[PDB]
């Protein structure tokens, strides 16, 4: 319910949208790279860095809500 | 009028008015002349209302006068605006009535075969014998209401609210809704 | 909302709510109907709404208490003192209209906690 | 088997008290039924106590408030109790000093939910009594001014389904949600209601003596 | 030119007017012979048009206005710009005299609605309001009761008893029944059939 506002905050931080999704993309790919843990189930990479990245914002929201 | 045309219903135009003569035929231009026969026209005949109906009903029954026997269609138009106050006020005398006659004899007018008096006297009177209290009679009373009369009488279910005066309008006044039978007879439509 | 005028009354001559949710209640025990008018206290005094129209009405009391009748709302409010309430003239409609709404605002904003 | 549990409590005000309620596992199409009747019962079946009248014998003199805001603060006021009939309540305070809904003498069955509730500010030492008619009465029943209190014990409720356990029985579970107005917990509006359906059902089972 | 420090400052929308004032603890009293207009801040005076006799006598006056609500509306920009502004526009003001003088904590304290000056924005003017007074009793009477109505954009005055005020549902009521009364006389005049009509 509530994660789109975390990204329309997200989209409010970041400079530039497609910059901001770019380097989503790149956080995911790299996490998947980082760690081959298989991590597909009922929590999704994107869903993952969205949520650290408004954790760095300083947000209570847990990994994939 | 002067005073008085605030509030209850008066002449739109104040009594007295004048009147005024214009052109005769032969004083004016062939497309401004009325034809010597009073020509034929799909249109000629006044259109069959609701609000017509509802109109003449109200008039009869005195809570509306009109300037004629016939509502114009500014009356029509002015009953089309407002016919919910008087609904209102229909459904509020009939709920006063309810309140001074009491149930008995309120609903008795949808129980033909009820015959004993139903005056809040006589439910009084027979209370003091039968023991039946006035809801044992009421009870009793819609025990001899038939299914039909029960269908009628729900009109006056309080969600319902049917208006006193629909629910008490006879055919011949009904009719003139639609405007009488249709002239092509139905039995031609009619099918088993 | 309400009917108006020569639509509301047939000749030419409501409740008063403390919160938005008296009148919803009373409007839910069939008290009043969607249609019907109503006063709600607009305790919430400023963001009145207005169509640039001067007073319709003022009464002064002799102790220095006035109310300004408006076609859409009353203010209550004297020259000792200061503003007491404004009454805005509604319906169970319009309150439902804006209440949603805030509520809507409300609900999305619980997330920000 | 059928049973219910208390699934969420809260206390948001000392005049809001929320509560949710699970009963499960329910056959198709009682859910609804279920919550649309005790919905009905809670919003208006139960029976609810209020101020329904004042009298300030003595726009009064000395107090900040117009009496319509007296009125209108007294509405405000919660109150609890088992009274049959009506019963008389009264303010008695001299002033200056706030009079608030600790300051009710309250007849005896009769306890006040937020004793905090403001009613009138005295600006100067005066006498205000405020004699008060108090009743009990169902939400949808019904020098002396009527305060019109609409006996709402319960401010809101709401109930939804779901299915459960995607089991071919396709049986559900209902949750009913309840704001009271902490003139009642939740689970005793739960209750209330549930009794007063049962009082509703039962005349149909009425039996009369030969 | 002339000093606001002992001047009311009675803000309109379209002007402000100074009225002198001589020194009292409530700020309460008028001098009602030194008047001056004023653009809303442009700090230059005339004397207003005075359109009526005036007391030349320190008198003490409760004061309010007749403004309007209006909701300016704005277009808002991006940043969060409130999507709604509302704005009190006093077109008219209202001086009305205490009566005897009596302070605003005397236990006789009366407002003498027989006498009301009002303040207008627009013809930047000073009016004395001829007052009409529905009383039985003429000027010895009791003036705790007396209820002022005002009416006609400010424009007219009645004095009417306290128990007699209309609600302000059936003042309303009233107001738009006169305006649709007349609406629908407008509106069913194109029929024909008007002229041979009742009002039903």
């Amino acid at each position: 319910k509530v994660m789109t506002m975390d990204i329309e905050r997200l989209l409010l931080s970041e400079d530039n949208r497609f910059e901001f999704v770019n380097s989503v993309a790149a956080e995911a790919t790299e996490y998947v790279e980082k760690n081959r843990d298989e991590y597909g189930g009922t929590k999704k990479a994107i869903f993952h860095v969205l949520s650290n990245r408004v954790n760095d914002l300083g947000f209570d929201r847990p990994e994939a809500y | 009028d002067k005073k008085l045309g605030r509030p209850h219903p008066f002449i739109d135009p104040t009594k007295k008015k004048q009147i005024e003569t214009t052109l005769t035929s032969d004083e004016s231009w062939w497309n401004w002349r009325k034809p010597e026969k009073e020509q034929w026209s799909r249109w000629q005949r006044r259109r069959p209302d609701v609000e017509t109906v509802f109109l003449k009903a109200m008039a009869e029954t005195g809570q509306v006068k009109l300037y004629g026997k016939e509502p114009t269609l500014t009356e029509t138009s002015l009953y089309r605006a407002r016919r919910h106050l008087f609904k209102e006020e229909r459904l509020q005398a009939e709920r006063e009535r309810l309140a001074k006659e009491g149930p008995m004899a309120f609903y008795s007018e949808w129980v033909k075969a009820w015959k004993r008096d139903t005056s809040r006297e006589a439910v009084q009177k027979h209370f003091e014998e039968t023991g039946e209290d006035e809801n044992t009679q009421l009870i009793e009373m819609f025990s001899h209401q038939t299914d039909r009369e029960y269908r009628i009488m729900m009109g006056t279910d309080v969600r319902i609210k049917r208006d006193p005066l629909a629910m008490r309008m006879k055919e011949d006044q009904i009719k003139q809704i639609w405007g009488g039978d249709p002239v092509y007879p139905t039995i031609n439509y009619i099918q088993a | 909302g309400t009917r108006r005028g020569i639509c509301a009354n047939r000749y030419n001559p409501e409740p008063f709510f403390c919160n938005s949710y008296d009148a919803i209640g009373a409007y839910r025990q069939k008290r009043i109907n969607l249609d019907s008018p109503l006063w709600l206290r607009w305790q919430l005094d400023q963001r009145v709404i207005a169509s640039k129209e001067v007073p319709i009405e003022v009464h002064y009391e002799s102790f220095g208490n006035y109310h300004e009748i408006y076609a859409h709302y009353l203010i209550v409010r004297s020259v000792k003192k200061e503003t007491l309430y404004i009454y805005i003239r509604t319906t169970v409609g319009h309150i439902s209209f804006y209440r949603e709404i805030e509520e809507a605002i409300q609900g999305f904003s619980q997330a920000c906690s | 088997t059928l049973q219910w549990k208390c699934v969420e409590s809260r206390r948001d005000s000392k005049r809001l008290y929320y509560g949710r309620f699970i009963l499960s596992p329910l056959m198709k199409g009682q859910a609804d039924t279920i919550g649309i009747a005790m919905r009905r019962a809670l919003l208006g079946e139960i029976e609810g106590t209020c101020i329904t009248r004042a009298k300030s014998e003595n726009n009064i003199v000395g107090i900040q408030e117009s009496v319509h805001e007296i009125l209108m603060n007294l509405n405000e006021i919660v109150l609890k109790s088992n009274l049959y009939g009506t019963r008389n309540a009264l303010i008695c305070v001299q002033g200056p000093g706030y009079i608030t809904a600790r300051d009710i003498i309250l007849p005896p069955s009769v306890e006040i939910v937020d004793n905090t509730q403001h009613i009138a500010t005295l600006t100067e030492p005066i006498n205000l009594c405020i004699g008060l008619k108090i009743e009990r009465n169902r939400g949808y029943s019904l020098r002396s001014y009527p305060i019109d209190a609409v006996f709402m014990p319960v401010q809101n409720a709401n109930h939804s389904i779901h299915s459960y356990g995607n089991g071919n029985e396709k049986q559900e579970i209902l949750f009913i949600e309840i704001w009271t107005n902490g003139s009642l917990t939740p689970k005793e509006a739960l209750h209330e209601a549930s009794r007063n359906l049962i009082n509703l059902f039962i005349p149909f089972l009425h039996v009369e003596e030969e | 030119r002339i000093n606001e420090d002992e001047f009311h400052k009675i803000s309109l929308l379209d002007c402000d007017f100074f009225i002198r004032k001589p020194p009292d603890p409530d700020n309460d009293v008028y001098d009602f012979r030194e008047m001056y207009v004023t653009p809303p801040d442009t700090d230059i005076y005339s004397v207003p048009r005075v359109l009526a006799p005036m007391p030349q006598k320190y008198i003490r006056c409760a004061m309010s206005d007749y403004g309007c609500y209006d909701v300016t509306e704005p277009p808002i920009d991006a940043p969060r710009d409130p999507l709604y502004k509302s704005e009190r526009e006093i077109s008219k003001v209202f001086l009305t005299k205490h009566y005897r003088n009596r302070r605003l904590n005397d236990p006789e304290f009366v407002l003498d609605f027989e006498e009301i000056y009002v303040i207008d924005s627009k013809t930047k003017s000073i009016t004395r309001a001829r007052v009409l007074v529905t009383v039985p009793g003429g000027r010895k009477r009791d003036r705790k009761d007396d209820l002022l109505v005002i009416r006609d954009n400010g424009n007219s005055f009645k004095i009417i008893h306290v128990g007699e005020r209309d609600d302000p549902t059936t003042v309303i009521e009233r107001e738009e029944w006169t305006k649709t009364r007349e609406d629908m006389e407008k509106h069913l005049r194109k029929l024909r059939d008007f002229s041979v009509s009742n009002w039903f």
